[PDB]
């Protein structure tokens, strides 16, 4: 109902025919019919950075990602995303999110090879958060302009992070790559992630641009997000700079579905607690219980659950996902069932939240709840 | 040699300590594997009683641990002149603490397979299943003891 | 030679130095055989889960490296003029960790197939099929103990 | 390598993200026989030495 992509590279293959390597001259010979002013709308992708910092300047998924931005039926939806992205990229708040993710821009067998099982296990388990994540989105109510891209980045750059957990504990235990080109070319196949804009950032330090189907880049973006508007920057007290960053702000954290009231702090540190003011109301803490509870007893509790929240019927939730399996007993196939055993206290705060904002089941997913 | 004391004597002592923990190592697999195969059949339904059923994997791995102090204590009383007599109680004590480990790995494995598959459905049935792999338990136990009281009476006055 | 360095001595310690990697790769053999399969069948609807899975193959593998662990040091004491008690400790050494290879490659093979298989369709059982691989692990650690202490005898005092 | 390899093969033929793991599982398989390739070397290397 707000997203339907494609894969066919021979409908306007004529883009891709010639070997056009120069981000110049290409606006003209991506005009191609009587319009204009919409063609340079799909340009607008690729142009702020088509000629300061980048090599070659036509890469081979970048004209894909000029081709499919597809504003020839539609120019109003990815118009709004523009309007928003460049006006999001005015205060230092988006930019100290941006430099967070970054940097600066025997038996010693035994213990490296768990480092690294580790590593192929986590980022197994928050692949898989993530897919049964693009199926809720699926629901009716929800998005999928912004939601869906956002998290098929997500699971595109765990699956290449769990594939360097076990092809290094295979190499380390086998000795004690072109193994990783081989999965990286495999991931890019099938689908393909729809088209957000650049997120370009220009300040004292330089002209920097960033790609939004990059990992860190998402990730980052989700942080910004995050926490609620205060009493300043959003009065008209202050007409300064703020209600055009700040109203631009608050149209993407309800456009995942996220209220201003709700305030979602990230957890992840290398301390020990992270605040007093910003912890969650005893509401919400035994409701994120409940959640986790949801994602580590089945694969596929999730998206049922939240869907019988959408309509109201959240005290419903232990019969409705209640299923049988059988079992070779020593007296026959037996057929008992599997039923999520939510307690009463955490059935009830289910309900004081009306429906999980998309928001706060991607911080879920990565394990920042 | 000598004619109580032959060259071909530590062979027997080789062979018992080897045998102590080959034969308790297989009992042990067996009933890791067959309890094993029960608790991951079992726990897909009711992953809460799954900390609660491990205790058929480690009353099979005390049959392991068996074999290994009879195999240390043979192991610690070789040598390159010792006498037949030596040589034939270690390869008995070792015979007796394998195949006591290796049939009662046997009864372990069986009765924590079926016990685990049983407790599923009935509560009352765990106490049963622990009884049963009790006296499961007490015929490596036996055989330890038979092997400890030959060892001890390996090198008493022997010339 | 002599009555106690005979010439037939070195072959009971090459039949050691060759059945320890021989029985510990029949066993990492079997376990990665099974569990491989179990694999394959699991990874064609979870892909995800395809590097999360792979440690019943490694937890094999490790059986192989005992096996050359103990290969290489009783290769290393292979004479032409050795004692028999020499070349009985190798044999034991090698039967020892080459059996209690196996075993444990058996109950590897076997319990981390039906775990990966559990595992695709219940995200809490991949501790407990965890928690049963260490447990099958600790057994091709108990021979490989009983090895090193077999031989750290087999040159103390041979005349 | 014969079982794994068969498994890998029909199981790659409908999901492409097996065959990393089917080369993965392949090299603990081939790992084995050079273990057995390096025990024959040791031994081979004394079969000589100060023999007489």
């Amino acid at each position: 109902a707000s997203v339907s992509e494609g894969v066919l590279r021979k409908k306007y293959t004529k883009f891709f025919q010639e070997n056009i390597k120069t981000h110049l001259d290409l606006k003209q010979a991506l005009l191609k019919e009587e319009k204009p002013e919409t063609a340079l709308l799909a340009y607008s992708l690729v142009s702020p950075s088509g000629y300061r910092g980048e090599p070659l300047t036509e890469r081979k998924i970048l004209e894909v990602v000029s081709l499919l931005d597809e504003v020839k039926v539609d120019g109003d939806t990815y118009q709004q995303l523009k309007n928003t992205f460049d006006s999001i990229s005015k205060d230092p708040r988006m930019q100290v999110s941006l430099e967070n993710q970054y940097p600066g821009k025997g038996v010693g067998l035994l213990v490296a090879t768990g480092r690294e099982l580790h590593k192929a296990s986590v980022n197994g388990d928050a692949e898989a958060y993530h897919h049964q994540l693009e199926q809720i989105s699926q629901l009716p109510g929800r998005d999928q302009r912004l939601s869906m891209p956002m998290q098929q980045t997500l699971a595109i750059g765990h699956a290449m992070l769990s594939a360097e957990g076990a092809v290094g504990a295979t190499l380390g235990m086998a000795t004690g790559y072109g193994l990783n080109n081989e999965v990286q070319d495999q991931l890019k196949q099938g689908p393909m992630s729809g088209v957000l804009p650049r997120l370009e950032i220009s300040n004292v330090k330089g002209d920097f641009t960033f790609s939004m189907q990059e990992p860190a880049a998402v990730r980052a973006l989700m942080a910004y997000l995050g926490p609620k508007e205060d009493t300043s920057m959003s009065s008209p007290q202050a007409p300064k700079e703020a209600q055009e960053m700040e109203a631009a702000r608050l149209t993407l954290k309800q456009m995942l579905g996220s209220s201003p009231n709700e305030h979602l702090v990230p957890d992840v540190d290398s301390l020990l607690k992270l605040s007093d003011e910003d912890m969650p109301s005893q509401t919400e803490s035994t409701a994120n219980g409940a959640f986790k509870k949801l994602l580590s007893e089945d694969w596929d509790w999730l998206m049922p659950a939240v869907r019988a929240m959408d309509k109201g019927e959240a005290g419903k939730i232990n019969e409705k996902l209640t299923y049988k399996l059988p079992l070779d007993a020593a007296n026959g196939r037996v057929y008992l069932d599997k039923s999520p055993n939510l307690s009463d206290a955490q059935l009830d705060a289910l309900d004081k939240l009306g429906s999980p904002s998309q928001l706060r089941l991607m911080y879920l997913a990565e394990g920042w709840i | 040699m000598t004619e109580l004391c032959p060259v071909y004597a530590p062979f027997f002592g080789a062979i018992g300590c080897a045998s102590a923990i080959i034969f308790t190592s297989l009992g042990a697999a067996y009933g890791t594997a067959k309890s094993g195969v029960g608790i991951c059949a079992t726990c897909v339904l009711r992953p809460d009683l799954l900390f609660k059923n491990i205790v058929p994997v480690i009353m099979a791995g005390i049959i392991a641990i068996y074999g290994l102090v009879v195999s240390v204590l043979v192991c610690y009383s070789l040598g390159q002149k010792q006498a037949l007599y030596t040589g034939f109680i270690q390869l008995g004590a070792g015979l007796s603490v394998g195949l006591s480990g290796l049939a009662a790995g046997f009864a372990i494995g069986i009765v924590g397979d079926a016990g685990v598959r049983g407790s599923s459905q009935q509560p009352r049935l765990f106490v049963g299943m622990i009884l049963i792999l009790i006296f499961a338990e007490v015929l490596g136990l036996y055989g330890l003891i038979v092997a400890l009281l030959l060892n001890s009476r390996a090198t008493q006055d022997v010339v």
